[PDB]
């Protein structure tokens, strides 16, 4: 999937 | 719970360890036994609590992604449905266990703005990750947009617009809208008017807080380009 | 076994599923419980249980050696040398894990030359990822050796010298002389022959498998360019 | 530590 920015770490 | 006997102190020096070794489900371990301890928590422990749990589930939202994908091409053996929902299970739990330390009793103990918007944001955050994957899947999404709304009220009221926690509470509510409660107008206002309202305060900053703020505001512009 | 109740067929079903999702520890959980149905692996299959301890072993390798920096450091309260010694102890039981697999009936039941040499490969491997933390030192040492050195004798009498697990054999046999034993003369001597003896054999190759031996040729030149 | 090339996924 398109993933949008959300806060910190972007773990996934 | 494992770490009872392990002094708060040594747990929250573990945690630090643990991030640097990038061992996140250590981590996450080691800061929930920090909160069971029953003391409130400092801004470097909530973000240290916050850090670990974000990567642990990161790591579980991600790979569930890549199962329900092959899932979804294969109904285009009950392997991949079973082991889909064991990734499920496990991304449940972990939400459950961050709701759980939240309500059990980090919220209510917490009345300054910082701690509560803090909270509350990562209430929201559960319950959407929750949401994700939910087919009470509408209890969810209203749990999770009760959570957000009271912590943007909070925040409004008692915190500037530049404040990185108010941006990152406005930024997350505004990719729920967008992708959990199918408000794609709602969250483009909101993305809109949090980076508008921002960026007339950041005359007020310090060259450090300057930073802080516009990184998260360069998230709102990132969504902002992709939504319109 | 927590996999006894799982075909034999869903479990190498989901190892790949696991792979396919970044999740190891699923994938070596998914492929111990394949290799406890008693029967002999594939080639597939083997390859399948390499890459998932690999990778477990991989990140507590890493972890470790962060770890044990930072107590070096430290030594220029016990959190430090605590949390090092609980990774180091998960490492150990990893290792010897895989090492029980292998006793336990791999090895044993494995005459084809491809098949051994593949098992006593590992068995040398995670007998060096022990000796890597270890301060019976020596004897893991030597049992790394043993098993290493009767992969590398079956290797030279069974298997071409392209061949690209005689190649895999040779590049971490040469690293354990390197770092391990503190032979680096060894060391080089090794993967400069290995490296020579498989280049005048790559005329009998196909495309496919010039491919797959070239690519670890590779890692020995890599290796050899940082030790000359 | 600087690690060098061994066999396989370069998991560390
Ligand atoms: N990933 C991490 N370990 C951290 C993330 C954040 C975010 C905000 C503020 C702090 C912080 C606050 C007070 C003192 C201090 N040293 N840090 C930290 S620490
Ligand atoms: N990381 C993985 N899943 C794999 C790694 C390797 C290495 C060598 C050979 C095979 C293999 C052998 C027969 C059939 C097949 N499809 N693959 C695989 S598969
Ligand atoms: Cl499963
Ligand atoms: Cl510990
Ligand atoms: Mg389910
Ligand atoms: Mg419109
Ligand atoms: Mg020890
Ligand atoms: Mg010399």
């Amino acid at each position: 999937k398109l993933m949008f920015k959300t806060e910190g770490p972007d773990s996934d | 719970g494992a770490m009872g006997s392990m002094e708060r102190a040594s747990l929250i020096q573990k945690a630090k360890l643990a991030e640097q070794a990038e061992r996140y489900e250590d981590m996450a371990a080691f800061m929930k036994g920090a909160v069971e301890k029953g003391e409130e928590l400092s801004c470097e422990e909530r973000n240290l609590l916050s850090v670990a749990y974000k990567n642990v589930v990161g790591g579980q939202r991600a790979a569930w992604r890549v199962l329900s994908s092959i899932e979804q091409k294969s109904n285009e053996g009950p392997e991949v449905r079973e082991y889909r929902e064991k990734v499920e299970t496990e991304l449940q739990g972990v939400c459950d266990t961050v709701l759980g330390l939240l309500d059990s009793h980090l919220i209510k103990e917490a009345g300054d703005a910082e701690s509560r918007v803090f909270y509350l944001k990562m209430k929201g955050d559960y319950y959407r990750y929750l949401a994700e994957v939910a087919t009470d899947k509408k209890r969810i999404i209203d749990s999770a947009r009760s959570a957000y709304q009271e912590a943007m009220d909070i925040s409004k009221k008692e915190m500037p617009p530049t404040n990185p926690i108010r941006l990152g509470l406005a930024l997350n509510f505004s990719v729920f809208h967008y992708e959990i409660a199918n408000s794609p107008e709602e969250a483009i206002s909101l993305a809109k008017t949090t980076f508008d309202e921002a960026m007339a305060d950041l005359h007020t900053l310090s060259e450090d807080s300057y930073k802080d703020s516009t990184l998260i505001m360069q998230l709102l512009r990132d969504n902002l380009t992709l939504w319109t």
